[PDB]
């Protein structure tokens, strides 16, 4: 009745696996007889990078297939065959009971719909093209098409350098594309011409797509292709303030991608498509959602749009794609985060946590679903930033006359010693004995008065996100060898701030514990050095904003830093030249 | 049908685009008092219309709140009978107990094969996500009684359960529960509530309880959950497969606790883990819930119409905040414009903006001094002087950097901040006349200090206010300087996003003020910057004056300034 295709979690779903263990996905062995895409190798690539990867079955309680399922046009050069009796020899299968099944394309030629080609049952559906009428509540989750050369980590950097008020550059909406003669899904594209108008907005396709040419082109052709010219796709999405993004041949399509990465507040024409992530992302924040019907009012309803909505759409679209769309990681990791958010009603981001910055693949709700507990929406809220800290003092004399210095301080609510398993980058386990939310890491080498302890705390107080403190180092980039540097001394400019002296979140603490893979939390342990840089990575990554200055060991610093830079994909890292000061 | 959502079910044709984006809805000319008085709130809110050929939804007048008495093929034939059927394209309907008594499928169940339905009691199955709006249940209990506005506090009891005629194996685990733990679960038996030797108002009993439980019965909705965020306890729903009314805009995570039926026994574990912050927090969202959306049946109509507008107009539509913030945390709440964290390069420069009248040889000296800083994008001189004339074209200083000079229409002192279309950069400096005491490193570094907060301001100048016992009053105070709450605008470096809402979006009447006294407009940008963005500044190295922050103080009803201790110099 309900396990058939309106599957919901409280019939197709077994959640007496998942409450047994931590939310842990399975990925199949690898049969070494077929051919496996680029986009799902590294769709397992990041489901295995990830923290919910496991190898026994038992423990996990989801499973994603190891088969290519991601190309399921028949005519398409990665479509796999006799894949209905291929994925029923699994062993682990069981009609899909907790299976999840990536996709990025489905049905053929003459209808595009939902031709998944073998019989998921039970199993949950990551399709990208995913209409409103075929989408379950709570069920599914829609994912952004992405292309074969979408970066396996790391991204793009977003490509609004300049927030210009206004907003407005010089073009109203653009968008150029390829029209069809004949099929289903051309006819968003085909009135165009009625909207187009030159000056502002202008609508561009092409019939030329394939042997139809010049066999079956209308009276129509030849204008649109002389206009469709001396005016490139790239450099028009970056003078543009609204982009176009209608229906093909699938509901989806590359330009949504294009342009949240280019900033452009798309205006979406695919009647009845499920948003990526809709389930989790408010899209009226980002995004102008149209109706396709009503195509020949779009301009003056797009005009209608005001200065500083258009601004918050698009930062907020810029954010978006910073967030969620920036790697195809973090696409496999917003589903997954989705997904486990969907087992306890208890324990799951709110609405907030993943419209707002930093979002939710930072935002973990098992350390609080409270939003007071995080640094990040004391200003959406009415709260202030607490009044008091905890110390930590990692120990593994002057840490006598430290504790004495710490403990005079107003603010500092209990001092907490660690002494050395002899793990130094332990300190950052989060203690049930820190009750207040604000942490100050301190090392048992480290000089501080209280009148110090007291600013750096105040000054934290304006900035609970970043990491105020007084020791700073910087990166560099090195030509000759191609890798990232590291240096110490006499830094014009700075970019991390070591955690010995600095104050911080414990919510830090949490992530750095819960978050970052146990390869990296390996490498620090045997180098025994290098966690307050994966600190200030981390922090650097979630905030995407510098740190805040106040007032062989060395060789193991650059490979430290190059593993780290591999792992995330790119450089964190932001320089920084101010210093702040009491008055 | 259940399968189709608004993309292929709803037509869009009649209501296009209006310049106020607010839906059309129209009552059909024929019921109990609850439909009585809903219609009545359709009829005086702003979406209420005539000229049916202009109209897009369409209420009918029609008794389908209460199943019990529904008649079906009488309301079958009644919706045939509309007139304005055609197929029930866009058709709204309002219902909060869609059960039978053989069986509770949930959902109304007259034919509706392509109506709007705005149930009580959704199930996962048969509510349409993208369509349908789940609508809470009323309780006349809320209007009948007027309980006291209780603050979020202590209470005697942890959790509390008080339904009649509820299944025996709810009733069992719920003893149970009582049982295992006791002295803070208090389960009730049959307006009157009774327990063992023990007498309990129905509708106070529930404020001396911090969790009430909501359980499914019948129906799948119930109307104790209105009684339960009215009273303050925030309710932990156990319904399996049950969506929240007005789950689609208000963020129920924040004010209800959902455990599945099959945990039935494990709730007060679960309750136990939230801490007592969170508590107050959803003990807050659940009042504020009630009084703006289950208060009144004029509350739901209104919301409900607000969702189905927003629907139709998603450019249009009200946010997050205003959906679900209580008046308190509204006032409180910042929401800062300028909320994306980027850091802008050093392509781009500031277009310096001079503001000067009556003085000439002070002039000559800030252009040549502000000249002499790279990334100099432009240089704007504005000359308020309306008598005087400006120099002659030879007479202006040697720049490599464009210069233009702004004719003035009048004389009024809040030209400096006004958004020229001619500025093609995000940082404008605004230096005055009198200011030629900098050098130009200075002004580099400064540049380089707002390239890392580009939405707060950065200026030289540092003044700070003070609240003052004596005469119960805020004071301004300049000669010591301990911590810095004002930067004056005097050499600033702020967005231009910061001109358009001085000249703008300011409240009441402050520029008006400003002009006509002809003195603190450092001031007036100062406490916008900080309502606007919730944020201090960042500096870098009488009587009137106090009347203004009173006045600036009184008009926005706080103090949007903040006290900081910090200044940014070079390393
Ligand atoms: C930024 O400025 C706005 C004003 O445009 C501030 O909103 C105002 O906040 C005050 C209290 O903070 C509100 O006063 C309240 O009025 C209600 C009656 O409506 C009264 O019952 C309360 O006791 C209180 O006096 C005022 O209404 C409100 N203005 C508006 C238009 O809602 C806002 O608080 C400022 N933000 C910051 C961070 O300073
Ligand atoms: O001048 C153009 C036109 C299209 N495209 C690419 O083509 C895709 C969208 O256009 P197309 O008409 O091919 O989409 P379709 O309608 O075929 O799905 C995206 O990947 C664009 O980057 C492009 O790069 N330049
Ligand atoms: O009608 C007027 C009056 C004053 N100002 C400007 O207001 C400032 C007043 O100068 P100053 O800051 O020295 O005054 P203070 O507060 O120091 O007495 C200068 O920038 C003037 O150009 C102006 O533009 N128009
Ligand atoms: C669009 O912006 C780019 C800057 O990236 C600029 O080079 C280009 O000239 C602009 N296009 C037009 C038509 O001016
Ligand atoms: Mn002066």
């Amino acid at each position: 009745i309900y396990k058939g295709k309106k599957c919901r979690m409280e019939s197709c779903f077994d959640f007496t696996l998942c409450k047994k263990n931590g939310f842990k996905v399975y990925v199949y062995p690898q049969q070494k007889g077929e051919k496996i895409a680029e986009s799902y190798q590294n769709i397992l690539a990041a489901i295995e990078g990830s923290r919910f990867y496991t190898s026994d079955p038992s423990q996990a309680c989801l499973f994603v297939l190891s088969l290519d399922t991601l190309d399921r046009d028949q005519l398409s050069p990665q479509y796999v065959h006799n894949l209905r009796s291929k994925v029923q020899s699994l062993h682990l299968w069981n009609n899909g009971r907790n299976h999840l099944i990536f996709n990025l394309y489905s049905g053929t030629w003459p209808d595009y719909t939902e031709d998944v080609g073998f019989d998921i049952g039970q199993a949950m559906l990551a399709k990208a093209s995913i209409s409103t009428e075929n989408f379950r509540p709570n069920f599914d989750v829609s994912i952004p098409l992405f292309s074969k050369d979408h970066p396996r980590t790391g991204g793009e950097r977003g490509f609004l350098k300049f927030n210009t008020i206004p907003p407005l550059r010089k073009y109203m909406l653009v968008f150029k594309g390829k029209r069809y003669l004949t099929g289903i899904g051309s006819d968003t594209r085909n009135a165009l011409y009625h909207v187009h108008n030159g000056e502002d907005v202008v609508l561009l396709t092409t019939c030329k797509h394939g042997k139809d040419w010049q066999k079956h082109k209308d009276s129509r052709c030849d204008r649109d292709n002389t206009e469709y010219e001396k005016y490139d796709y790239r450099e028009m999405l970056h003078n543009a303030t609204f982009c176009l993004v209608p229906r093909g041949r699938r509901l989806g399509s590359f330009r949504f991608l294009e342009a949240l990465q280019a900033a452009c507040v798309p205006v979406m024409l695919s009647n009845g498509w499920e948003l990526p992530f809709s389930e989790v992302i408010n899209w009226n924040q980002a995004a102008v959602i149209g109706d396709e019907r009503l195509l020949l009012q779009i301009p003056s309803t797009i005009r209608s749009i005001h200065q500083d909505k258009i601004l918050a759409l698009r930062q907020q679209t810029q954010f978006l794609w910073e967030a969620y769309f920036s790697s195809v990681e973090k696409i496999v990791l917003t589903t997954l985060e989705i997904i486990q958010d969907r087992i306890f009603k208890h324990i799951s981001r709110n609405s907030l946590i993943w419209n707002k910055h930093p979002g939710g693949l930072f935002v973990l709700p098992q350390y609080s679903s409270y939003l007071g507990d995080f640094p990040y929406y004391y200003a959406n809220l009415g709260l202030k930033p607490p009044s008091k800290f905890t110390a930590v003092i990692h120990a593994v004399q002057p840490v006598l006359k430290l504790l004495v210095a710490a403990a005079k301080s107003q603010y500092c609510a209990q001092i907490i010693v660690l002494w050395n398993s002899k793990v130094m980058s332990s300190r950052f386990l989060p203690y049930d004995n820190i009750i207040t939310d604000a942490v100050l890491s301190l090392d048992e080498d480290t000089v501080l008065s209280t009148t110090e302890v007291d600013f750096a705390f105040t000054v934290w107080q304006s900035f609970p996100e970043r990491i105020v403190g007084y020791p700073a180092r910087s990166h560099f980039w090195d030509n000759s060898k191609e890798r990232w540097g590291y240096t110490s001394k006499w830094t014009n400019d700075y970019s991390m701030v070591l955690t010995g002296a600095a104050i911080y979140h414990k919510y830090y603490h949490y992530l750095y514990s819960h978050y970052l893979p146990a390869s990296l939390k390996n490498m620090v342990d045997q180098l025994a050095n290098c966690e307050d840089i994966l600190m200030n990575f981390l922090v650097s990554a979630v905030t995407k904003l510098p740190p805040i200055k106040v007032t062989d060991h060395f060789a193991q610093r650059q490979s430290c830093m190059n593993t780290f830079a591999s792992w995330f994909g790119y450089m964190p890292l932001i320089h920084s030249q101010m210093r702040l000061d009491p008055v | 049908d259940l399968s189709c959502r608004m993309h292929t079910c709803f037509d869009v044709y009649r209501c296009g685009f209006n310049p106020k984006n607010k839906i059309k809805v129209y009552i059909y000319a024929l019921i109990s008092r609850e439909y009585n008085e809903l219609l009545m709130a359709i009829s005086d809110s702003d979406y209420y219309t005539d000229d049916i050929n202009r109209a897009c939804l369409f209420v009918p007048s029609i008794d389908v709140l209460n199943q019990n008495t529904l008649r079906i093929k009488e309301t079958a034939q009644a919706m045939a009978q509309l007139s304005r059927w055609d197929r029930g394209t866009n058709h709204l309907l309002f219902n909060m107990l869609p059960g039978g008594p053989p069986d509770y499928n949930t959902a109304l169940d007259v034919p509706r094969d392509r109506a709007l339905l705005a149930g009580g009691g959704f199930s996962t199955w048969t509510y349409r996500q993208g369509y349908d709006v789940s609508i809470p249940v009323y309780s006349p209990l809320s209007a009948e009684v007027d309980l006291p506005e209780k603050g979020p506090g202590p209470r005697q009891y942890f959790l509390l359960s008080s339904q009649v005629g509820l299944h025996p194996e709810y009733r069992e685990d719920l003893e149970a529960l009582q049982v295992k733990h006791g002295e803070s679960v208090l389960v009730l038996d049959k307006r009157k509530r009774c327990h063992k030797h023990q007498v309990f108002d129905y509708p106070q009993v529930l404020q001396e309880a911090t969790f009430c439980v909501v359980l499914r019965g019948a129906r799948l909705g119930q109307a104790v959950l209105s009684d339960v965020l009215q009273a303050g306890c925030v309710p932990v729903v156990i319904a399996d497969s049950y969506i929240l009314p007005f789950s689609e805009v208000l963020d129920w995570k924040r004010a209800s606790v959902v455990v599945p039926e099959e945990k039935m026994s494990d709730v007060y574990s679960i309750l136990q883990s939230i801490p007592q912050r969170q508590i107050e927090e959803m003990q807050r969202q659940a009042r504020w819930f009630w009084e703006a959306y289950f208060q009144s049946i004029k509350a739901i109509a209104l919301a409900t119409l607000q969702i189905i507008n927003d629907r139709i107009y998603p450019y249009a539509a009200i946010s997050y905040e205003e959906w679900n913030d209580p008046p308190a945390v509204k006032w409180g709440s910042v929401s800062n414009p300028l909320f994306l964290p980027l850091i802008p390069p050093q392509s781009q420069g500031f277009t310096a903006i001079v503001l000067t009248y009556d003085r000439v040889e002070s002039l000559f000296r800030v252009i040549t001094e502000v000249s002499k800083v790279p990334s100099l994008s432009k240089l704007l001189v504005v000359w308020n002087n309306q008598n005087k004339n400006p120099p002659e074209d030879s007479l202006w200083p040697k720049i490599r950097v464009p210069l233009k000079v702004v004719r003035t229409a009048e004389n009024k002192l809040s030209n400096r901040f006004f958004p020229y279309d001619e500025i093609e950069t995000e940082a404008v400096l605004a230096i005055d006349d009198d200011i030629i005491m900098l050098t130009s490193d200075e002004l580099q570094f400064g540049y380089e200090v707002w390239r890392e907060f580009p939405d707060r301001l950065v200026g030289y100048p540092g003044r700070l206010h003070l609240w003052d016992h004596e005469m119960n009053k805020w004071k301004y105070e300049s000669e010591w300087t301990n911590e810095v709450s004002m930067v004056l605008t005097g050499a600033a470096f702020y967005h231009k996003y910061f001109n358009y809402l001085y000249t703008y979006k300011m409240p009441g009447d402050i520029k008006n003020w400003v002009d006509a006294h002809m003195n603190c407009e450092d001031i007036a940008m100062n406490f916008l910057v900080a309502n606007v963005t919730g944020k201090a500044v960042i500096k870098v190295t009488m009587v009137e004056r106090s009347e203004c922050i009173n006045k600036f103080a009184s008009v926005f009803g706080t103090m949007p300034l903040k006290v900081v201790e910090h200044r940014a110099d070079p390393v």
